[PDB]
């Protein structure tokens, strides 16, 4: 489902800005950043592993059942 | 009598109502609101919007309450300088509800930062409804329709209050059974 | 009670108060757990070999070495792929107000998008001093170049008027509301219509009612279906005779703030099967200073 | 009345009968049988035909030719029960084909949706707009008078026609194809628009001050700038002509210039001297009753009301409520006036004995 | 700026009614209000009427003739803007 | 909480819970629905009702963050923006007795030093109209009389 | 920035605010033909005293109407708009702010929601593919293995 109501951006409070280098408007249809970061590699994970997601390595380790 | 007196436009056999009516009338000249009715918009929704707008501007309440009965001067200006203080005492402590809101809305602002810090900003853009999946024209056209449709602002009017005749009408304005001084 | 109101269930502890949580309702039909858990992996396996004979249920890794990109890293070392990565930085790097993506943004783009698919020497500071009219064109924020004239003319919005219109007034009062019917020459056509004339004042609902929208609805519906017969039968007299099922063109103009308003504009619409409403104006005369009104309580 | 099916030609008329025998049938039926026909057969058509049945397509009954008043009269009585099924199918078709047409014109902001093939068709074509209104919006066809007809193409007044078969495939092609052609569509519409009311306006003032026997300028096919012309001239000859009554002549459209006198005609090219016909005219200077209670016992039962004089006892007409709410807030009001949200209580005691227990402790 | 002399007053006069004779080759200059009013012809009567207050005149007294009265349109001030009116109304 | 002194009667009309200005939200489902309903139709709309509930299912959820909100600014305002019953109102005209006193003081320099608190008398409606000739017409200021 | 009221309006406004012209006069007046008090427009003393007297003169001489305004509709462009869109920082009402405030928090709940949801069916196909008996542990197939009030319950609720 979508959303109850559509509205604008925000205005931008004083002092706040987007992290420099970084693409606030970045689709899943993109291509994959050749830069090793964690927002790449998370983009990635996502894009070539599905929705999965752990908090924690103990969590990845549980998941898979004792590897 | 005047034309808001309570005794005017009075229909008995020896009262002859005053001036001509029909095309150019009495109030041709005196009309406030004229509205040229449309198909697809009805007449109770044009009354409704009407009567919300002299609602909501606080006008009908002076129109009554000066019609209706005769209220001295000292009356009418303490009450006109009762509702101004109150108005601006009001508008005082809706500021800091504004200034709190507002601060709530950046914790709301932060904790969206944190999920696409968690996340990914492909990731977070995708749940935010990215059309990644629009292999073709068609698939981001239905969700162009969607918003297309949902921008349609249906007149924003509300019911308005109704008038309460208590005995005697100490006020006349009055349109709640909450009692006032 | 002891003379005194029945307290409402609410106020009353928990009937069942006295039965435990797993009896309210029963889970009967363990027995039917692992049957149902069965039947679904059965089929959900005869589903996933349907799907796998429409398609391929298999997976493979490729094996990358990182040395084959090097003519990629050579490429990138250029000085025009350092130039147009910098290029594209300058380009981001200016103020960016989007935090995330927009629905109401993203739509707003693509419907210009699809709007526009659709559809010497520089003057200088000196010659802008010495034109001190282009510095009031700059912030004058008035029209510019052609103006229509509907922005002009002072009886655009003005209503207008012909002479087969019947002009109806709608006056809705405290303890009172009446509908009355004129045509173009002020003649009244039929009998002012009251709450006293039609018997709703002074009755049940007393002092209260009198001017709801319900009594102003009804004495108008009555009104108008009284007044039908009566505007047909003039304009035959006049020699203007009414056509086959013509519409009456009308004219509201209601007058009063009270409730015999919203009733009376409910029984037009509800008689706009004949009575095609044309034009709706209302009409208030706003005490500024005039004669003293009767004196108040207070 | 009866002469406005003729000139209409919507009355439906079969040629399998004799043509002077029929022409008889007409003379004596527009003399005589005009009166007890009611204000519905001109909505719904009559088959001239050998015997009177009601039935077969929907809305419409067949009439015998050579038919008396008296025996109408007998047979509408006999099958009065399905003469009234039948209008109220009539009636039922037409409603909702006047919604479903404004279902569609009040989405799409347009002014009328005008059609000429089957309706069956037509509400195909209407629902598969209505699932593509966006699209529509998407593209540039908007406040664009529509025809449905059969074959794809547009008129030089500004409207444009629409095949009553097409699919969504087909659709966007078409919708391509057409976008192009959409701006020229939408300025000769509104041009025309402007023409129609200021020609109309000039024939109703020409009506008003030379008060003619009639004014017919849309029998021929002519352009619109003709009209406009024509009109405008008969207007500014009308001050001319104005010491001479016209209302035993019609002025019409026509290619030919052609006076009759014996006659009341007086047929118009779109450009003729105004001047030179003023110096033309110058140079010229019981048992129906027992059969109605037998066959229907509710009449002699229930009264009528007279629809001119009001009488002693007014009774209020069944109230009309929109077909289509364009908004929630109508929506809300309909069932609010419906009473669907009104407490299923039943009073039992007014609020007369709380005012009168007030006025009491006063 | 000129005061109207005595002598020139009746010449001034007829020239200032005579700013509205109901037909001319160029557009008519508006009021103080920026509007159209009645376009009059000699000795005082009422002939030309404004689209928007049409409705409104014949309403008030009906059988008072009245050409409804069309500002000149612009062709000198762009000739391609002519050529496109012309063209629109051939094609109409 | 009392802001300037005086108490807040009602925190709820702030949020606009349970009151007329609430917020529009899910309009056109709810007006698809209030359509549907209207219609006679065939069978209940009970599509349209799905619709509507998927489409305020997470309602609660955001009512429930607005009343924490809510109690969390109570806590903000008891904490710092008001005095808790200290300080005197400034609501009501007598009140701010000193505006008007320094209004009275400015009519009263005005004319001449001589009437404090005095207003012009009243005349009749049309006074200007059917008043003689030697009579007033226009009210002067009480020191002109 | 400008409470007292001395700000608007234009100086153009001011040049052209005469009787002659009921368009201007209508921008700052009301539906109805009454002046704005100074709580909700706060216009210049100068604005006021020339408005007061300008309609004054228009409504003796005729160009006026005593009650309403015949430009109230195409006095609209001219007054400004407060859309709901696009939010403003110094709005005089408190729901315009909620509003968006709901809007923002809606959106952070459907982010948590759509990756609660992909988490879970994710899960349940890890867990399909690897098999019912092979994926599930002794423990939840001896015990969990049964409908409960968090697996598949009856209708828990009366009048259904």
């Amino acid at each position: 489902h979508g959303n109850l109501f559509y509205f604008r951006e925000y205005p931008m409070y004083p002092g706040e800005y987007v992290p420099a280098e970084h693409n606030t408007l970045s689709s899943l249809r993109d291509e994959l950043r050749l830069d090793l970061t964690a927002q790449s590699l998370k983009e990635a994970w996502m894009r070539v592993s599905g929705g999965v997601y752990f908090q924690s390595v103990d969590e990845y380790y549980a998941s898979v059942d004792g590897l | 009598y005047m034309m808001y007196h309570r005794k005017a436009m009075g229909t008995m056999k020896y009262s002859k109502w005053k001036g001509a009516h029909g095309g150019i009338s009495h109030f041709y000249g005196r009309t406030p609101m004229v509205e040229e009715v449309r198909p697809n918009e009805p007449i109770t929704l044009v009354d409704r919007r009407i009567m919300h707008y002299v609602h909501h501007s606080r006008l009908r309440h002076f129109q009554l309450f000066r019609s209706y009965q005769e209220k001295s001067n000292s009356t009418e200006c303490k009450l006109r300088e009762g509702e101004m203080l109150r108005r601006r005492w009001h508008r005082r402590l809706q500021k800091s509800f504004i200034a709190f809101m507002q601060f709530k809305t950046m914790k709301v602002l932060e904790d969206q930062a944190r999920l696409v810090n968690t996340y990914g900003q492909a990731a977070v853009n995708a749940a935010l409804g990215d059309p990644w999946n629009a292999t073709d024209n068609v698939a981001r056209e239905r969700k162009s329709a969607a918003v297309r449709r949902q921008v349609r602002a249906l007149p924003m009017v509300n019911v308005v209050p109704k008038h309460v005749a208590t005995m005697k009408q100490i006020h006349n304005d009055r349109f709640n059974y909450r009692w006032r001084v | 009670r002891r003379g005194k109101p029945r307290p409402r269930a609410g106020m009353f502890p928990d009937k069942y108060r006295r039965v435990p949580m797993l009896l309210k309702p029963q889970q009967g039909g363990q027995q039917y757990f692992n049957h149902f858990l069965i039947r679904s992996t059965n089929d959900r396996l005869t589903q996933q070999d349907v799907d796998n004979a429409s398609g391929q249920a298999h997976s493979f890794i490729s094996p990358q070495l990182p040395q084959m990109d090097w003519r990629n890293m050579s490429a990138r070392s250029s000085e025009e792929s350092i130039r147009e990565e910098m290029r594209q930085l300058a380009e981001n790097d200016v103020m960016q107000h989007q935090r995330v993506f927009n629905e109401r943004m993203w739509y707003e783009k693509e419907e210009e998008h699809r709007m526009k698919a659709r559809s010497p020497r520089v003057l200088g500071g000196d010659y802008f001093k010495t034109r001190f009219g282009y510095s009031l064109v700059k912030n004058s924020e008035m029209t510019q170049g052609p103006v229509d004239y509907s922005q002009l003319d002072m009886w655009g919005e003005m209503p207008r008027y012909t002479s087969d219109m019947v002009f109806l007034y709608l006056v809705s009062r405290r303890r009172n509301t009446y509908a009355v019917a004129y045509t173009y020459e002020g003649k009244r056509i039929l009998n002012t219509y009251t709450a006293g004339n039609r018997g709703l004042k002074g009755g049940d609902r007393g002092f209260r009612s009198e001017g709801s929208t319900d009594n102003g609805h009804q004495v108008t519906s009555m009104y108008l279906n009284d007044l039908l017969p009566k505007l047909r039968e003039m304009r035959a007299s006049e020699g203007r005779p009414m056509g086959r099922g013509e519409k009456v063109e009308l004219v509201v103009r209601v007058m009063g703030f009270y409730n015999g308003r919203q009733g009376a504009v409910r029984a037009v619409q509800d008689r706009a099967n004949e009575f095609h409403v044309r034009y709706f104006e209302d009409i208030t005369p706003f005490p500024l200073n005039g004669p003293k009104m009767p004196r108040g309580v207070f | 009345t009866l002469q406005e099916l003729i000139e209409a030609d919507q009355i439906l008329f079969s040629r399998d009968l004799s043509p002077l025998q029929s022409a008889a049938a007409l003379s004596t039926l527009q003399r005589h049988l005009g009166e007890l026909n009611y204000s519905a057969w001109e909505s719904m058509p009559v088959i001239v035909s050998n015997q009177f049945s009601i039935g077969d397509l929907t809305g419409t009954i067949t009439i015998p030719w050579d038919f008396t008043p008296e025996q109408f009269h007998s047979f509408m009585a006999h099958n009065e029960k399905g003469v009234a099924r039948c209008r109220e199918v009539a009636i039922q078709y037409a409603s909702t084909i006047e919604q479903l047409i404004a279902e569609l014109c009040t989405a799409l902001e347009l002014d009328d949706i005008l059609v000429s093939c089957s309706h069956q068709d037509a509400l195909r074509l209407m629902e598969l707009l209505h699932r593509n209104r966006e699209l529509l919006i998407q593209y540039g066809l908007s406040k664009l008078t529509l025809e449905v007809g059969n074959r794809h193409a547009t008129r030089a007044n500004g409207v444009v026609i629409i095949n009553c078969s097409l699919t969504s495939e087909q659709l966007r092609p078409w919708l391509k194809a057409i976008s192009p052609k959409l701006p020229l569509q939408q300025r000769l519409y509104e041009l025309s628009k402007q023409m129609l009311e200021s020609t109309l306006w000039h024939l109703k003032e020409f009506r008003t001050m030379v008060e003619p026997g009639g004014v017919d300028a849309f029998s021929n096919d002519c352009t619109y700038a003709e009209r406009l012309q024509w009109s405008k001239e008969l207007f500014r000859i009308g001050p001319s002509l104005a010491p001479w009554d016209w209302s035993e002549m019609t002025f019409v459209l026509s290619p030919d210039v052609d006076i009759d006198w014996a006659n009341g005609l007086l047929a118009l090219p779109y450009n003729f001297d105004g001047d030179a016909l003023v110096r033309y005219v110058e140079e010229v200077q019981e048992r129906m009753r027992h059969l109605y209670r037998q066959t229907n016992p509710h009449m002699d039962e229930y009264l009528a009301s007279s629809n001119s004089r009001v009488d002693t006892l007014p009774v209020e007409r069944p109230l009309s409520h929109a077909v289509t709410f364009n908004s929630d807030a109508e929506a809300e009001d309909q069932l609010k006036w419906e009473g669907f949200y009104a407490e299923p209580y039943v009073d039992q005691a007014p609020t007369s004995d709380i005012d009168d227990m007030a006025h009491t402790f006063m | 700026i000129n005061y109207v002399p005595h002598a020139q007053l009746r010449e001034h006069i007829d020239k200032e009614l005579d700013k509205y004779v109901a037909g001319k080759n160029e557009p008519y200059p508006l009021n103080f209000v920026g509007q159209m009013p009645f376009l009059e012809d000699g000795d005082g009567n009422i002939v030309e009427v404004p689209e928007s207050l049409l409705s409104n005149h014949m309403a008030e007294h009906p059988d008072s003739t009245a050409k409804p009265h069309e500002p000149h349109t612009s062709s000198s001030i762009s000739e391609a803007a002519a050529f496109e009116e012309r063209m629109l109304r051939a094609m109409v | 909480p009392s802001h300037s002194g005086s108490p807040v009667f009602t925190q709820a009309k702030l949020i606009g819970l349970s009151g007329e200005e609430q917020l529009t939200m899910c309009q056109s489902e709810t007006m698809a629905l209030r359509l549907c309903m209207a219609k006679a139709g065939k069978e209940t709309c009970e599509r349209e009702s799905r619709a509507l509930d998927s489409c305020l299912g997470r309602v609660g959820h955001l009512r429930r963050a607005m009343s924490e909100a809510c109690w969390e600014f109570n806590d903000w305002f008891i904490q710092n923006v008001s005095d808790n019953h200290t300080k005197p109102f400034q609501h009501r005209p007598h009140d701010w007795r000193h505006f008007y006193a320094q209004e009275k003081l400015v009519r009263e320099r005005q004319q001449n030093g001589h009437a404090y608190g005095r207003r012009p008398k009243q005349f009749s409606f049309g006074a200007r109209y059917v008043k003689t000739d030697g009579y007033g017409k226009r009210p002067r200021l009480p020191y002109n009389k | 920035k400008d409470p007292q009221g001395v700000q608007r309006p234009s100086p153009e406004v001011y040049m052209k605010l005469n009787y002659k012209n009921p368009a201007t006069i209508s921008r700052f007046l009301t539906r109805t033909g009454h002046m704005y008090p100074a709580d909700i427009l706060p216009l210049n003393p100068e604005a006021v005293v020339k408005l007061r007297v300008a309609k004054a003169q228009a409504i003796r001489i005729g160009l006026y109407p005593r009650f309403g305004n015949p430009f109230w509709f195409r006095s609209q462009k001219f007054r400004p708009k407060a859309y709901q869109e696009n939010y403003d920082p110094t709005t005089y009402s408190t729901k315009r702010t909620v509003e968006h405030f709901a809007y923002n928090w809606v959106q952070t709940d459907r982010i948590r929601r759509y990756f609660r949801e992909l988490e879970a069916v994710h899960t349940s196909g890890s867990a399909s593919a690897r098999g019912s008996g092979g994926g599930t542990t002794a423990e939840h197939k001896q015990q969990d293995q049964f409908y409960s009030p968090e697996n598949q319950p009856i209708s828990l609720h009366r009048n259904n």
